[PDB]
């Protein structure tokens, strides 16, 4: 089993901690969802290759521009996260997270991930967004952003329903293997 | 970590750690507050445990089995003794506040009603000053330690033998040398997330909502100070 490293980056309420918890537990926490994520080493087997995948979060470091880059050394794949119920989090991707991720992690594959895709069919979400002259992030808007930032690919998921969560991490493993 | 604490913090939540009959006669908001409190202590146990893996397993192990140059082991594990003293004292205070809150006749049924005071003493005064200096030093020496470990691994086959040996147990899967360093670095940034979610469910007593609000500001001031004090050191 080769050891590869994954780091998930993104704004505060993009659901990156929830995504890492749901994958590292295999199910959605039925009693209590932890506030924090320490680390986890995944035993993923993708396309016949056995890989050990270290999972790391950057939650709580978005305000500390000198502590944050310390999660980047030896990163093999970057999960660039945004929330589908927050068009503003997608707007910050090209001008805040992309310049930093490319500076500290050159030549490292970035997968743009749209979290909370379930909320695209949530009435409260569509009403709350409409009051601020907005709507949930469309699939083509997310795809266009990955195209623009030079991302390796674009994926969507929902940690609440576990839908697409496994495919993101199996694809992140594939991306980390490419040399 | 000791078995007593491992079992007291084995459950995935406070609602699962206490007896269900004890949980039953408690307001939903109390359960929500206790769950985040239980998590702050549970992660502090794991943090102190990570520091014991660095000091006793890795750092001591190299000193007693290998022939490394003087200053090399200190460069790999900077401030691990001082960090261990800080967090083991903090954990001691957290575990004592929980033990005092135990129901007579029980070893699992408790409700911690006052946490903010404990957090204020920890993140203020000389104890805050010592964490600020210890985390500014640790994080400024972080990159150098990772490069020094990779240099030792990609040049010494007696070091690879030692690393393969000590990290072989299943319990150290996510606790290699480099993982331990990032786990310690990220620890400080977890506290504001924990304290804010405890504060979120601590509006019942105005004395407690104020203590936790003060402590949240104290932690954020410490984090801002550590952030400013960092300047990466290259070998
Ligand atoms: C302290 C204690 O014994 N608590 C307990 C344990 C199990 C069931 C009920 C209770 S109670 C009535 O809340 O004290
Ligand atoms: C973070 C740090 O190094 N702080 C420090 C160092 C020396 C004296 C005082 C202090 S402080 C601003 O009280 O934390």
């Amino acid at each position: 089993a080769i050891r590869k490293k994954l780091v998930i980056v993104g704004d505060g309420a993009c659901g990156k901690t929830c995504l890492l918890i749901v994958f590292s537990k295999d199910q959605f926490p039925e009693v209590y969802v932890p506030t924090v994520f320490e680390n986890y080493v995944a035993d993923i087997e993708v396309d016949g290759k056995q890989v050990e995948l270290a999972l790391w979060d950057t939650a709580g470091q978005e305000d500390y521009d000198r502590l944050r880059p310390l999660s980047y050394p030896d990163t093999d794949v970057i999960l660039m996260c945004f929330s589908i119920d927050s068009p503003d989090s997608l707007e910050n991707i090209p001008e805040k997270w992309t310049p930093e991720v490319k500076h500290f992690c050159p030549n490292v594959p970035i997968i743009l991930v749209g979290n909370k895709k379930d909320l695209r069919n949530d009435e409260h979400t569509r009403r709350e967004l409409a009051k601020m002259k907005q709507e949930p992030v469309k699939p083509e808007e997310g795809r266009d952003m990955a195209n623009r930032i030079g991302a390796f690919g674009y994926m969507e998921c929902s940690a609440k329903t576990k839908d697409g969560v496994r495919e993101v991490f199996e694809m992140a493993t594939r991306a980390a293997l490419q040399a | 970590s000791m078995e007593m604490d491992e079992k007291d913090f084995a459950a995935d939540s406070w609602s699962l750690a206490v007896d269900s009959s004890f949980l039953q006669q408690h307001k939903k908001e109390v359960m929500k507050q206790q769950d985040v409190i239980y998590e702050l202590i549970q992660t502090e146990l794991h943090h102190v445990r990570t520091l014991k893996i660095m000091t006793r397993l890795f750092r001591t192990g190299m000193l007693e089995e290998l022939h490394l140059e003087p200053g090399v082991v200190q460069g790999l594990f900077p401030c691990v003794d001082e960090l261990s003293d800080i967090h083991t004292r903090f954990l001691s205070q957290l575990l004592e506040r929980r033990r005092q809150a135990l129901c007579p006749g029980s070893t699992r049924n408790f409700v911690i009603h006052r946490l903010g005071d404990l957090l204020i003493s920890q993140f203020s005064g000389p104890s805050a000053e010592q964490m600020c200096k210890t985390y500014s030093e640790f994080c400024s020496r972080h990159s150098k330690a990772l490069k020094l470990y990779k240099e030792l691994y990609a040049r010494d086959k007696r070091f690879q033998q030692f690393i393969r040996k000590v990290t072989r147990p299943a319990v150290l899967k996510r606790h290699g040398v480099q993982e331990c360093i990032l786990l310690v670095t990220q620890r400080i940034t977890k506290y504001p997330l924990l304290i804010s979610r405890i504060l979120q469910h601590s509006h019942g007593i105005e004395e407690e909502r104020q203590d936790l609000t003060t402590a949240l500001g104290l932690v954020k001031e410490l984090l801002s100070n550590v952030d400013e004090g960092i300047y990466q050191l290259e070998k």
